[PDB]
DNA sequence: GATTTTCACATGCAG
DNA sequence: CCTGCATGTGAAAAT
């Protein structure tokens, strides 16, 4: 049967509150696994984004850094 | 003049430009990220493209342990 | 078609 | 007072 005005809306509000409720729990994974992003910032979206991206750099530039390290110990 | 109606305004603008910002970010941050193809063409949600960040987070801090390990070697 | 999901928005309010 | 984050909702995209 067709949903009601009131079903549509708190459905509406139920959807929109899981999707931030897991955005938020994402959040506090980048929170716990980027060493430099703090549990204060766990809800600064710009600043989640940024240190994010800044720790992928190091990660990336770490990777290039022991690759060289393994072609110089085999010389 | 009425600085309560030009203060109302700024909040509104300023919450745009901090959208503005935050969108920018996210999608510097998600060039960098291995995302999935689009397939049919659709849009991949903000979600789903913070679980791609995570991903390649936790991927190459165990390519790294992996190296080490081989350098330690 | 109707429903779900997502994005963007204007606003309330803690600190 | 200011701002940064939280909320439900309009409109649009996806199902």
């Amino acid at each position: 049967m067709k949903l009601t005005d009131g079903q549509i809306r708190i459905n509406h509000v139920s959807s929109e509150k899981k999707r931030r409720e897991l955005e938020r729990a994402i959040f506090d994974e980048l929170v716990a696994v980027v060493p430099d992003l703090q549990p204060q910032e766990s809800r600064s979206e710009l600043i989640i984004y940024l240190k994010s991206l800044s720790y992928l750099s190091w990660l990336y530039e770490r990777n290039e850094k022991l690759r060289k390290q393994i072609i110089a110990k085999h010389e | 003049d009425d600085p309560v109606k030009v203060r109302k305004w700024k909040h509104v603008q300023m919450e745009k430009i901090r959208r503005i910002n935050t969108k920018e970010a996210f999608e510097r941050l998600i060039k960098s990220v291995r995302t999935p193809p689009k397939e049919n063409g659709k849009r991949i949600p903000k979600h789903i493209l913070l679980t791609c960040v995570m991903n390649d987070i936790k991927s190459i801090r165990s390519a790294n342990e992996a190296l080490q390990h081989i350098l330690d070697d």
